[PDB]
């Protein structure tokens, strides 16, 4: 990762733009829910 | 962009979590009635979520680029510091929040 | 570079953290001045992690962006992740 | 037989105007939703000799920017393609003043007629596509993304908003299914916009080469 | 092969008109050898969601950008069997660096040493004193990078 945070090749080829599609590191990233997607529209429009 | 109902995803920081954490640190009832209006968690999660950096810059391009990369935290953010959520269940405080 | 249109997190890494943490430590080692007060320890390592603690570290960092033009950043205006 | 046959171009039909729509040209929305009764009803009923002759079935379609480049597609009778072939096609070109044109194979096509259409212009700009290379939409696969073609002056402005040249960005080759399907020249840049499970959406930017 | 999946996987999703995911088993086809380019053209099947296992086939008929999201499937699926899991980002890297240079980057001797990066790299993995002697001949040189 260079200090544009792009991660780069040795002779500066692009492969990633942020490092893992959004330019965090992978020690301090959780496991989470959504809560979002599961529930149905009905249970929704009750909850938010 | 989900499809087959896969809820589990890594996101960076637990919400629920440091929801928990402001609960049990500043020592609020969840029985009695909370003092924190609505529209402060509104502008609190849009006025904390343009200092979210990733892309920076000023130019459509890097704006775009930034909402990209922050969509799937900013699309966990806004549903779990909800208005109702808040109100509801978590029941924080003002400068709990 | 200019003090404006300079970009680049401002959070100073491990990296530069361990890089600075070393040589202003070894310029003790070989007797250069300290820029804090020190209360009876002798080891570099600890008067110099006590002094980039009060931010006070007399060198700066240039970061080499990809394109190839330089970046200076100095000690005091990047801030400690711990 | 004459089914399997008019379900065949119905569904070339199809993704051609799908193609037409995708670069962004003057297609109408019924001729892109059309059923195989229409298809039966307007453009002729039971192929081998009745009123489909592969002749008729060609489309003439422009830009939405301006009305001058017009595609003229092509379907030829034969099974392949022998130059007299490619020169009375290339003649009917300046008789019609038109650029940019398509043919579709129907099985395969000599050395000779790809050497001629690898060098025959700059200024007469020829594809090649198969016939069983149509009966699919490549976009609406679900592991293909979208993919967007930019202006030269997008392009220039994001080397300027990320300081990389042209040869620093990513490539993608240009016997590529989706780069023949969209009909780009190299050196064009795409935007490919997939969506990631720990970023929602991502930007991958591809240059052809 | 026919089989109703019991897996969630490979079984048909859907939004309904309670905006409820319902699980909807349906039936699925497995087969031996690989001739998607031929399988989608056929009467019956969805050219949606079909797949499969090669790489190089599906790089002939669909594009690069379905090998990144096929090989990063595959390779997810590959580890993720047992029940050991792997971080996305560096699977995401592999995937992405195995297709950046517009063709299958294979990961083999022939793969990684016809880039154009400094010869003294491709001469530290395998075909040394060749590709040495090829940067001799050519006379290239190495931006000590």
């Amino acid at each position: 990762v260079k200090y544009d945070a792009t991660v780069r090749n040795s002779i500066n080829q692009v492969v990633q733009l942020r490092y893992g599609e959004d330019g965090l590191a992978g020690e301090s990233v959780e496991f989470q829910n959504l809560a979002t997607l599961k529930p149905s529209n009905k249970a929704f429009e009750k909850k938010f | 962009i989900f499809p087959t109902g896969d809820s589990k995803v890594v996101l960076p920081c637990n919400l629920l979590r440091m929801i928990w954490n402001a609960q049990k640190i500043f020592h609020i009832n969840p029985r009695l009635p909370s003092d924190l209006h609505p529209i402060k968690v509104v502008e609190g999660v849009k006025e904390l979520s343009k200092k979210l950096v990733i892309v920076n810059g000023d130019d459509p391009l890097s704006r775009q680029a930034q909402e990209n990369a922050t969509l799937l935290f900013n699309i966990h953010l806004r549903s779990t510091l909800c208005s109702r959520r808040m109100a509801e269940e978590f029941r924080l405080s003002g400068e709990a929040f | 570079q200019a003090n404006q249109k300079r970009i680049t997190t401002p959070y100073m890494t491990k990296y530069e953290r361990a890089r600075v943490l070393g040589t202003r430590a070894l310029q003790i080692a070989m007797c250069a001045p300290v820029m804090v007060e020190l209360e009876g320890e002798t080891d570099p390592l600890l008067i110099a992690m006590k002094e980039l603690k009060a931010r006070k570290i007399p060198i700066i960092i240039r970061r080499y962006l990809p394109d190839g033009s330089y970046e200076d950043w100095g000690v005091d205006e990047l801030i400690i992740s711990d | 037989d004459d089914e399997e046959e008019t379900y065949r171009l119905w569904k070339i039909r199809k993704t051609i105007m799908q193609l037409c729509h995708d670069r962004g040209y003057l297609v109408t929305q019924d001729e892109l939703d059309q059923t195989l009764e229409e298809f039966k009803a307007q453009f002729g009923d039971k192929p081998s000799e009745g009123r489909p002759r592969r002749t008729d079935l060609t489309v003439l379609v422009a830009h939405n920017d301006d009305p001058t480049d017009q595609m003229f597609v092509f379907f030829p009778e034969e099974p392949k393609v022998g130059i007299k072939t490619i020169k009375v096609y290339c003649q009917r070109m300046q008789e019609e003043n038109i650029t940019r044109a398509l043919i579709v194979v129907q099985q395969g096509m000599t050395p000779s007629a790809k050497q001629s259409l690898v060098d025959m212009a700059p200024k007469y700009i020829l594809e090649q596509f198969l016939q069983q290379e149509l009966l699919i939409n490549i976009t609406e696969h679900e592991l293909v993304p979208e993919h967007v073609v930019m202006t030269k002056e997008e392009v220039t402005e994001l080397l300027a908003r990320y300081k990389l040249r042209e040869n620093q960005l990513p490539r993608i080759q240009a016997g590529d299914p989706v780069a023949r399907y969209f009909g780009i020249k190299r050196g064009q840049v795409v935007k490919i916009i997939r969506p990631s499970e720990t970023a929602g959406r991502y930007i991958t930017y591809r240059l052809v080469q | 092969y026919m089989h109703l999946p019991q897996t969630d996987n490979k079984k048909k999703i859907i939004i309904t008109e309670d905006g409820e995911f319902k699980a909807l088993q349906e039936w699925i086809l497995e087969t031996d050898g690989v001739s998607l380019m031929r399988v989608l053209s056929e009467k019956d099947v969805d050219p949606v969601r079909t797949t499969s296992n090669d790489i190089v086939e599906i790089f002939t008929v669909l594009g690069i950008e379905a090998v990144r999201k096929a090989l990063e499937r595959e390779l997810y699926h590959v580890i993720s069997f047992d029940g050991s899991y792997v971080n996305y980002r560096h699977l995401a890297l592999l995937c992405d660096t195995m297709t950046c240079r517009g063709h299958l980057m294979a990961i083999t001797r022939h793969g990684v040493n016809r880039q154009d990066t400094g010869p003294l790299m491709k001469c530290s993995f395998e075909e040394t004193v060749d590709v040495l002697m090829e940067a001799a001949a050519h006379g290239e040189s190495d931006p000590m990078k």
